[PDB]
DNA sequence: AAGGAATTTCCC
DNA sequence: TGGGAAATTCCT
């Protein structure tokens, strides 16, 4: 038959999941390689078909037993939760541009879930005693349950692909990592030097400040008690690999998160001789 | 009338967080304006040219221009429905309020939460229509088991209950105290005239939080001014902030000094990025020690100053 | 749309 | 007791 390929994957992460009350639609949900500038969208990719037919984007878990995610994708075309359009004819690569990935609460967790067998939302079709128990809200995979036809105008339904993770960039335990600015950026490349960072949110118990550098690697010294209220660390600066540097070395330094090993964007930083 | 409502102490105006429903059993008090180190002290009260033995009641009132029933609620000792009843009738008419809580209301339970509110005192014998609608300005302590509030007088305080819920505000309230005496057998007719005290404005209000100074970047620099500094600071709003440097003069003087910055450098209401300003005297030749403190450009409140000190060139 | 803050809840 | 963080409604 035809296969589903998606080829703007969601960016891993970046929009903060938006409650009913807030404003309902306030944006959408931005092509993985978007930029200030250069606004991109996320477009599938059905090959093996051109013509009519439908698309049913729907939210589900980030694990294997793809449970219905609990709150709604609303917006566009958003219909009960999910969503509901069509396929462009002279289109074999169709993208959606509008389209909020809004949260539920916890009191109205199990309603959610109801709300999700109540309107045949089960894009794998998993038991509904198994699709019950604890979700992850703060992470969800776009599926694509998208409907095309076979050689005699039969609908057929594919694949449903999954979009890489989506983590609700609302959630300290995986928003982006940043650094808005930086008391210094030079200090002895004997370390020692205690510089003032400021960031987005970070969990103090799950945070490091991590310095690369070819051949050479380690981290700022610092503790729990010197990060502030999520949005700045205090931490001492690491030795350089050489004890006696003879000219500046611009070394690279960015926030490092241990549990999804991930980094923030890289900033620059000077070791000085001596 | 010779016995009134004497407030010998009140609390702190700004420290305690008014907890709500949702957050707990009494986890904490409202304490009072004496910290003492050792001991401390709450809201305390007494009747001056007082009678015999009487029963003093508390009501959340709200600040404003015009002084009504408050939708927050006291709870905890002598309270009941957010009012509390004391007695401390014996030899002595001191009564102190300890260990009373606040409690919130959702901004949504405000109307519901009031109409009853109006209709606990309506019923009861202690401010009627003299803290909802002046059209009621009886039916206090008129002894009436329990005056039906006519299809008419109880729509009264609904529409009162109606203008108020869009006046009130939720993070700014004001205790109210009314002390009745006996009259006729026991029972305490009576009242002294109320007397309403100081705001404690909730500590989970952003525009009202006690100022502080966690650490800072570097405590000195060059008189020249202009050096940046880095400020960890508690909840603060980047629009309503100040870094104020200041000095002692002799007999009379204070020099003044405020930290240059846009609200943009101040990092999610917990930092903030500034340049120090020029001091006093940039041609001194020794080392000057000067005051830095963080102030609220609104209510003027000032934080704990820390010993900042300038230097020559 | 693309964010920063307020005030209730949630716990350590 | 506290009091920080997670939650979640509010307001450009």
């Amino acid at each position: 038959m035809a296969y589903v390929e998606i080829i703007e994957q969601p960016k891993q992460r970046g929009m903060r999941f938006r409650y009913k009350c807030e404003g309902r639609s306030a944006g959408s949900i931005p092509g993985e390689r978007s930029t200030d500038t250069t606004k991109t969208h996320p477009t599938i990719k059905i090959n093996g078909y051109t013509g009519p037919g439908t698309v049913r984007i729907s939210l589900v878990t980030k694990d294997p037993p793809h449970r219905p995610h609990p709150h709604e994708l609303v917006g566009k075309d958003c219909r009960d939760g999910y969503y509901e359009a069509d396929l462009c004819p002279d289109r074999s690569i169709h993208s959606f541009q509008n389209l909020g990935i809004q949260c539920v609460k916890k009191r109205d967790l199990e309603q959610a879930i109801s709300q999700r067998i109540q309107t045949n939302n089960n894009p794998f079709h998993v038991p509904i005693e198994e699709q019950r128990g604890d979700y992850d809200l703060n992470a969800v995979r776009l599926c694509f349950q998208v409907t095309v036809r076979d050689p005699a105008g039969r609908p057929l339904l594919l694949t449903p692909v999954l979009s890489h993770p989506i983590f609700d960039n609302r959630a300290p335990n995986t928003a982006e990592l940043k650094i808005c600015r930086v008391n210094r950026n030079s200090g002895s490349c004997l370390g020692g030097d205690e510089i003032f960072l400021l960031c987005d949110k970070v969990q103090k118990e799950d945070i490091e400040v991590y310095f690369t550098g070819p051949g050479w690697e380690a981290r700022g010294s610092f503790s729990q008690a010197d990060v502030h209220r999520q949005v700045a660390i205090v931490f001492r600066t690491p030795p350089y690999a050489d004890p006696s540097l003879q000219a500046p070395v611009r070394v690279s330094m960015q926030l490092r998160r241990p549990s999804d090993r991930e980094l923030s964007e890289p900033m620059e930083f000077q070791y000085l001789p001596d | 009338m010779g016995p009134y409502l004497q407030i010998l102490e009140q609390p702190k105006q700004r420290g305690f967080r008014f907890r709500y429903v949702c957050e707990g059993p009494s986890h904490g008090g409202l304490p009072g304006a004496s910290s003492e180190k050792n001991k401390k002290s709450y809201p305390q009260v007494k009747i001056c040219n007082y009678v015999g033995p009487a029963k003093v009641i508390v009501q959340l009132v709200t600040n404003g221009k015009n002084i009504h029933l408050h939708a927050h609620s006291l709870v905890g000792k002598h309270c009941e429905d957010g009012v509390c009843t004391v007695t401390a009738g014996p030899k002595d008419m001191v009564v102190g309020f300890a260990n009373l809580g606040i409690l919130h209301v959702t901004k949504k339970k405000v109307f519901e939460t009031l109409e009853a509110r109006m209709t606990e005192a309506c019923i009861r014998g202690y401010n009627p229509g003299l803290l909802v609608h002046s059209d009621l300005a009886y039916l206090q302590a008129e002894g009436g088991g329990d005056r039906q509030l006519t299809d008419r007088e109880k729509e009264i305080i609904r529409q009162a209950a109606v203008q108020q819920t869009k006046e009130m505000d939720l993070s700014v309230v004001r205790l109210m105290f009314t002390a009745f005496l006996p009259d006729s057998t026991g029972s305490f007719t009576r009242r002294l005239e109320p007397v309403v005290s100081d705001a404690i404005y909730d500590s989970k209000a952003p525009n009202a939080s006690n100022l502080k100074i966690v650490r800072m970047d570097r405590t000195a620099g060059c008189v020249t001014g202009g050096e940046e500094i880095y400020l960890l600071c508690d909840k603060v709003q980047k629009d309503d902030i100040q870094i104020r440097f200041y000095e002692e003069e002799e007999n009379g003087g204070v020099w003044e000094g405020f930290g240059d910055f846009s609200p943009t450098d101040v990092h999610r209401q917990f930092a903030i990025v500034f340049k120090t300003p020029k001091y006093k005297d940039v041609n001194i030749t020794k080392p000057a020690s000067v005051f830095v403190q963080l102030r609220r450009k609104s209510d003027l409140e000032t934080s704990e100053p820390k010993p900042f000190l300038y230097y020559p060139e």
